[PDB]
DNA sequence: TGCCGAGGCCGCTCAATTGGTCGTAGACAGCTCTAGCACCGCTTAAACGCACGTACGGATTCCGTACGTGCGTTTAAGCGGTGCTAGAGCTGTCTACGACCAATTGAGCGGCCTCGGCACCGGGA
DNA sequence: TCCCGGTGCCGAGGCCGCTCAATTGGTCGTAGACAGCTCTAGCACCGCTTAAACGCACGTACGGAATCCGTACGTGCGTTTAAGCGGTGCTAGAGCTGTCTACGACCAATTGAGCGGCCTCGGCA
């Protein structure tokens, strides 16, 4: 029914493709690219769930606080030359 | 305009495969925290995708423009691992 | 009077979180001149986006910008 | 003992979140350069962003103080000093005070 | 399609005041390198008016874009001067 | 009568509103705007241009050449910090 | 060997222009190394702003639109 | 000498065997056969790596001196790549 | 000493300019009421300063070798050559796709409530 | 100091319902894909012509290790300070709505400055 359930994918395709026509990045947006754009959004945040959980179960706290976040940004070597200029509120310091 | 539930969403759905199995929820700061980096990595790829158009000269932002751009803010292994599951879920939504 | 708002103890703090185990007396005015200029530059790009919006509360928004001016980005605040 | 309580110092303030800084002094110091260095007047500070600003200066201190005592232990010693400061300020490409 | 003419031209009137023991004309590699410093500090100075107007959420760079994107781009002592000898430029052309 | 006559810029008036507005960097752009982006550029240039031959007067080649423009945009802090990550081709190191 | 092709030489070259007097024989493969990993990163961004391009050859604008990707802007090239 | 290099501008790793390596490099790691490389993109991207080398090598002087020495030492070279952003190998 | 590139002329041309309409983006004014400022006393924790002494920086010597320098020999980088063509780039058709729209509607937001995790705390080990 | 059983606070989390943004189908128009042609530039082997790399001998200057002294910096304590709170009181101004209008997009016409093409002669190899 809706672009986001029928991909498959959580994050909305409709507020994905009203945020690129609206900002201007193009004057057209290919009705291929919002939902290619949710799909890498998406995993983006899953593997960034999957590092802090996987730096997280020896801490084992339930939850993810920015500190775990920072860890997993920090540690992994992808991720961190994604995110070498992030700071991150409450973050802490990456042991 | 926040991408609140939606990263609920997917931290539930990454918690199947886990072997945590937690529902782990995520702290209001760390929410806010996953949603800026949702909102700080859509303006870095849409950018590129933006760039990308004005490269190749074309006034619409197709799924290369993105797949590109995703492979230059995100490189690497974990870039070529979010790209080919992006591509998993554009086919899938394509041949419906 | 303005840096001595940034007291010993806090540069002490700061650092120990950084990591290092014991802190000269030069390093506390270094770090103190050298977190100006930092807040320098930053405050010049966010007072410039504040009086670019015409306004004269500087928001967050504005601080955020500032800093993505200079490549560092923050998360968790817009 | 003259090191007993620096690892208890670094151990418990890498495990914390806070802000190191005392709000206050720091805001004051924000509000001071506005008026005195950059002479604009009457600029009122939303909350968040004298957070936000305290948030990333104090982290962009604690990653030139980490710069640092990798400087330091570069040069084979334990005390950060100016030296070891104004490297880590010149190699990572941060912002040189001006004098 | 470069700025190269332009570029001589503000150097010969640079120069209508600099040293004239002869015009001290711009050597043809130097002259690719103040053209393409040119366009990045244009494409720099429109970047940041994009930015400035989704920021305040207009559709048009005004001359308010243009001047917050100059005290952005090019801070400092010279930002100050450039941006004054700008506004005289910019009140000429208006008086006319 | 031009504009670029008109303003006492030498800068291509025209040029720079139409790179304005093909560049999408805004839907619309007041008329009145790249005139002002014009004389930002061509003070900059100016600039820059001063800033070599104050630094190279010495010298008396009577030409720039890249390294010219390399000392000038490396050597004061202003231009320093514009052009802090900029790497001019040919241009050798600042003296 | 490729990258051996940076002759030792070369780097001292590269060095003295750096403003080095006397360089470690280890300088020259950890030298060797890290250009490989510069050359890694900004290959990677200028095969995929080429890839882009529907096209097989890596244009000087490519190179440089790779390096304002990852920071340092390029002068003179286009 | 530091001075005939510090001043010219002329390149300094050699074109062809730099020509070899950034060859090298796209058709072995990156595993992108048949790709041809523009002159200009070889030109440009040697002056890019060649001046990144030498900012490489100026930090690494400073992180010499800095450690009260005359002789850069891999060391000084793993602290003038980790103190700057710059790329760490692999 | 001549040779070629910075600079100047030439003619086409394409991009800049102007004049006028329309509609629309936005400057402004007026209203709301959030929230930033100020302020004060009180708590109290945090800062300060001084005493003290340990340990660290640095100043010094000194030996080992890992550097530069200086040869000759070897090499492969450079260049000019032509030749070979993949493939970049420009054009011209068209159609598969996106904008735009109205109407449909249901996902998503805030508001409110809850209870289990956790900061805290005190105990015990 | 760790390691854990109660405790009270509060933020994750769930349910609702109102809303506005997402979705669907249809027109209609046009962007781009796709093919076809043109020839630029990359590439490749080749052979000289060097000039740079290389490998070794040498020896010296420098890295580092080892020691020694002074002092500066950490630790602790008592005294002083002001950060923070939170609570109130004040108003500036951020922001949101509505209005009205000056201005820019767009088209049609116009026009001349800027492009490459071509030339020349003085700065330089």
């Amino acid at each position: 029914k809706s672009r986001s359930a029928r991909a498959g994918i959580s994050f909305p395709i409709g507020r994905i493709h009203r945020h690129l026509r609206e900002g201007r990045y193009a004057e057209r947006i290919s009705s291929d690219a919002p939902v290619y754009l949710a799909a890498v959004l998406e995993n983006v945040v899953a593997e960034v769930f999957r590092e802090a959980c996987n730096h997280r179960d020896k801490k084992s706290q339930k939850r993810i606080v920015p500190n775990h976040i920072l860890t997993a940004l920090r540690k992994d070597k992808e991720l961190a030359t994604i995110f070498a200029n992030v700071t991150i509120r409450e973050g802490g310091v990456a042991r | 305009e926040t991408y609140a539930t939606y990263i609920y969403k997917v931290l539930r759905s990454e918690n199947i495969r886990s072997e945590a199995d937690t529902d782990l929820g995520i702290s209001n700061k760390g929410m806010e925290v996953m949603n800026s980096l949702v909102n700080d990595l859509f303006e870095r790829i849409a950018s590129e995708a933006s760039n990308l158009a004005k490269i190749s000269k074309r006034n619409t932002i197709g799924k290369k423009d993105i797949e590109s751009a995703a492979k230059l803010v995100i490189p690497g292994e974990i870039g070529r691992l979010i790209r080919d599951e992006a591509d998993k879920a554009l086919s899938k939504f394509t041949s419906s | 009077d303005t840096l001595g708002g940034i007291t010993k103890p806090a540069i002490r703090r700061l650092a120990r979180r950084g990591g290092v185990k014991r802190i000269s007396s030069t390093i506390y005015q270094q770090t103190r001149e050298v977190l100006k200029a930092f807040l320098e530059v930053v405050l010049r790009d966010s007072l410039t986006y504040t009086e670019h919006g015409q306004r004269k509360t500087v928001t967050s928004q504005d601080v955020v910008y500032a800093l993505k001016r200079q490549g560092r980005t923050l998360y968790g605040f817009g | 003992k003259q090191g007993m309580v620096a690892v208890k110092e670094i151990k418990k303030y890498q495990k914390s979140t806070d802000l190191l800084i005392r709000k206050l002094p720091f805001s004051k110091l924000v509000r001071d350069i506005v008026t005195s260095g950059l002479s604009k007047s009457d600029i009122r500070f939303q909350g968040a962003a004298v957070e936000a600003l305290q948030e990333s200066a104090e982290n962009y201190i604690i990653s030139l103080f980490v710069d640092t005592q990798l400087c330091a232990e570069h040069a084979k010693r334990v005390t950060i000093m100016k030296p070891d400061m104004e490297l880590a300020t010149r190699i990572g490409k941060r912002i040189e005070p001006e004098y």
